[PDB]
């Protein structure tokens, strides 16, 4: 739908650097990860396209749901 | 106290004086309910934006899972890492925040009794980094039954770095819902497992979610006996000493045997 995780190439370790890339493409940062080279964000479809094409960005993928394996 | 603890041969460890003391187990689930007079939850954090209390479990599964870890490893210290809400679902990013918390707070074991049929590169990165940092990472294999010859193992259990745990009943027969595939590592009890529930209650649940914490608890037992073994060594001991139930697609290496895993 609209929740995504944006993964980054080398050189974007600080949250400020991730946030600036996502912001420049019109996205809204949600959280920067500490170890994983990525951040969650909310993105419209134009922002997704533009981030995918941005040399700083390794991938853009849906922030998909996982569920308890219990009945 | 459930049949499953004897089935995996945890009592042998208890008899030797190993009950999981000073081993930190992160339960990445729907919280762990403070209604229990003895889970000894040592801390935690919530990454479910609208449910900020990790000690409130509005689903029930987190509390049940925690209780199984403790049945297995009675002196272990549990951490409530709430990454799933009341409906039992959570975003990839919330789970990754949970995993990262566990890494930062030097957890010894991560239990993830959760799944999705498709994966997330970022979530693979999170579990991989955790294993890299020395954490034993355990997940329920999935409850998707069979689909021909295809794997039905869920992610994150499907990632190589993660121990994938399928479910057997008390007769060592695979549960009909238990996922299958070459990614299955081991089996543990997962049918009508009695454990702790919200509201100070205690009852049966079924799923690979109930199997996984038997393995997490086994890892805690092994690490209490063998504090110098690495996660790789803990994982290999569990897999290499399992009781073969004949048949890797359906059972992996077979049923864990904590007595055999620990020397
Ligand atoms: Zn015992
Ligand atoms: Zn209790
Ligand atoms: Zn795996
Ligand atoms: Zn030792």
């Amino acid at each position: 739908e609209k929740k995504y995780i944006v993964g980054f190439k080398q050189g974007f370790k600080s949250c400020a650097k991730k946030e600036d890339v996502i912001s420049e493409k019109g996205g809204k940062l949600q959280k920067c990860f500490k170890y994983v080279d990525a951040a969650s964000a909310t993105l419209n479809e134009k922002a997704v396209e533009e981030l995918k094409k941005d040399p700083s960005v390794a991938y853009v993928e849906e922030d998909k749901l996982y569920r308890a394996l219990s009945a | 106290v459930s049949y499953g603890v004897a089935q995996i041969k945890a009592p042998a460890l208890h008899s030797q004086g190993y009950t999981g003391s000073n081993v930190k187990v992160a339960v990445l689930a729907s919280g762990i309910d403070s209604s229990h007079p003895d889970l000894n939850v040592a801390g935690g954090a919530s990454f479910v934006p609208s449910e900020t209390n990790p000690f409130q479990d509005n689903n029930s599964h987190g509390t049940h899972v925690a209780g199984t870890v403790l049945a297995v490893a009675p002196s272990a210290s549990l951490y409530a890492v709430k990454v799933l809400g009341a409906d039992g679902s959570g975003q990839a990013s919330w789970i990754i925040n949970g995993i990262e918390w566990a890494i930062a707070n030097n957890m010894d074991v991560i239990n993830m009794s959760l799944g999705s049929p498709s994966g997330s590169a970022a979530l693979k990165a999170a579990v991989d980094k955790a294993v890299a940092s020395g954490v034993v990472v355990v997940a329920a294999a999935g409850n998707s039954g069979t689909s021909g010859s295809s794997s039905t193992v869920s992610y994150p259990a499907k990632y190589p770095s993660v121990i994938a745990v399928g479910a057997v009943d008390s007769s060592n027969q695979r549960a009909p819902f238990s996922s299958v595939g070459p990614e299955l590592d081991v089996m543990a009890p997962g049918v009508s497992i009695c454990s702790t529930l919200p509201g100070g209650k205690y009852g049966a649940l079924s799923g690979t979610a109930m199997a996984s914490p038997h393995v997490a608890g086994a890892a805690a037992l092994i690490l209490s006996k063998h504090p110098n073994w690495t996660n790789t060594q803990v994982r290999s001991s569990l897999e290499n000493t399992a009781t073969k139930l004949g048949d890797s697609f359906y059972y992996g290496k077979g049923l864990i045997n904590v007595e055999a895993a620990a020397q």
